[PDB]
């Protein structure tokens, strides 16, 4: 028998549904709030570490954090606001202190993590509103190795961002530099990545909520990967088997095998017999979903 | 003899390239561009680095107020040299893996059009 201890750290703002991001390996968690808009960064157990307000340089207007993403390896967060700006939240690394291995307890590690996150920095990427054309940053997504970033605005623009990890006197800082300016049909709902080898390549998929699932690679061209007769609801991707699943709003699912040029071939087509439909990977090769029903 | 494209690297801001020079001894490629863009990337010339796509280092240097016009290399001592439209010449020497300036000069007379090393890498014209 088990019980869930509950921590409910209140915030002055209003929580967002899909704006909660969790690091895969490091025990970190961040989520957005609006009116007053900010971001709350907390550890896995629920204790609040830090809160970050409006991006620097704001002229008295509080900006809503519209997208959040965690770096897959670094303890680094990227936040796309609603006024076109883009910010990077980075705390000094604990291992940079080169102290002893006496951190055998969770409380001491939490304390040193908190004191490291207290002196964290929110850096602004230059000209982000220029690349997003003064549009709210709808979505963002890091690469598998965390070297490339993809950002999608509400003005139907997709921008590629390069991450530069430069060393300094006391810590390691990060700079995000824009590279491309790609036009999309609609603002992109979800950005997914495809790895070259199952376990540094450019292979991303953009779903804008319409009838387009546009692939993108190093060719700097938004060539579609798979387009179906209906508006897409969501895409679910398996990186190891390179298996794509496209689900539509009319309870239709299709299974594609992604090739090297990001092209899918249908092999499993199925139909399912207000809450939007959700679909996640239950197991490798096994997909679980529910349509807001009891089953 | 065959040729085929096998990679592409975009400059930040989309700054147009005006000069490029690739080292032989270690592999430090160098690129330049307008608004004083100067970059030094490291590529592994071995076949293992070609299969694995080895780009270990990427450092954006600075010290030029305008377009980096000429980039040259010295392979006996791995010493880089760059120029500017404004009429300045900067030499760069590797300290512990990164790149730093060693000398900056400005003749304020004309625009440098070339410079090169001998096979021994002992004299620059």
């Amino acid at each position: 028998m088990s019980l869930f201890v509950v921590n409910a750290p209140g915030h002055e703002g209003q929580l967002k549904e899909q704006l909660i991001v969790a690091h895969k390996r490091r025990p970190l968690l961040a989520t957005a709030w609006v009116n007053p808009p900010s971001v709350l960064i907390t550890n896995s157990e629920g204790e609040v570490l830090t809160q970050v307000a409006d991006p620097p340089g704001s002229t008295g207007r509080t900006h809503q954090p519209t997208a959040l993403t965690w770096h897959p390896n670094e303890e680094l967060l990227v936040i796309g606001w609603s006024n076109g700006e883009m910010s990077l939240w980075s705390m000094p690394s604990v291992s940079s202190l080169a102290l002893g291995e006496d951190y055998t307890t969770a409380a001491a590690r939490s304390a040193v993590q908190l004191i490291a996150a207290k002196a964290a920095t929110q850096s602004s990427a230059e000209g982000a509103t220029r690349e997003h054309a003064s549009g709210a940053v709808v979505a963002s997504e890091w690469s598998t190795r965390g070297l490339y970033l993809v950002s999608a605005s509400q003005q139907r623009h997709v921008v590629m961002w390069m991450l530069e990890k430069i060393p300094a006197e006391t810590s390691v800082t990060f700079k995000l530099k824009p590279l491309w300016s790609v036009q999309s049909r609609e603002p992109v709902a979800r950005i997914i990545h495809v790895p070259s080898k199952a376990s540094d390549d450019i292979s991303f998929l953009l779903a804008d909520g319409g009838t387009s699932v546009t692939a993108i690679n190093e060719d700097q061209q938004l060539f579609p990967c798979v387009t179906q007769q209906e508006q897409i609801a969501s895409v679910l991707y398996d990186a190891a088997t390179r298996t794509l699943v496209t689900l539509t709003t009319t309870s239709m699912i299709e299974v594609y095998a992604v090739g090297e040029d990001i092209k899918g071939t249908s092999t499993l087509r199925r139909k399912l017999s207000r809450i939007a439909m959700s679909m996640v990977w239950a197991s490798p090769g096994v997909v679980a979903f529910g349509s807001g029903d009891d089953r | 003899m065959f040729v085929y494209l096998s990679k592409r690297i975009a400059m930040p801001n989309g700054v147009k390239v005006t000069s490029i020079a690739w080292n032989d001894g270690q592999g430090w490629l160098a690129c330049g561009g307008e608004k004083g863009l100067l970059k030094v990337l490291k590529v592994d010339g071995g076949p293992q680095g070609q299969r694995s796509g080895g780009l270990s280092s990427s450092q954006t240097l600075e010290g030029h107020d305008t377009t980096v016009d000429l980039v040259t290399w010295n392979q006996q001592y791995c010493k880089l040299t760059s120029s500017d439209v404004s009429g300045r010449i900067i030499v760069w020497v590797l300290h512990k893996g990164m790149w730093f300036e060693e000398m900056v000069n400005n003749r304020n007379s004309s625009r440098v059009v070339d410079f090169a090393w001998n096979p021994s890498g002992t004299k620059i014209c």
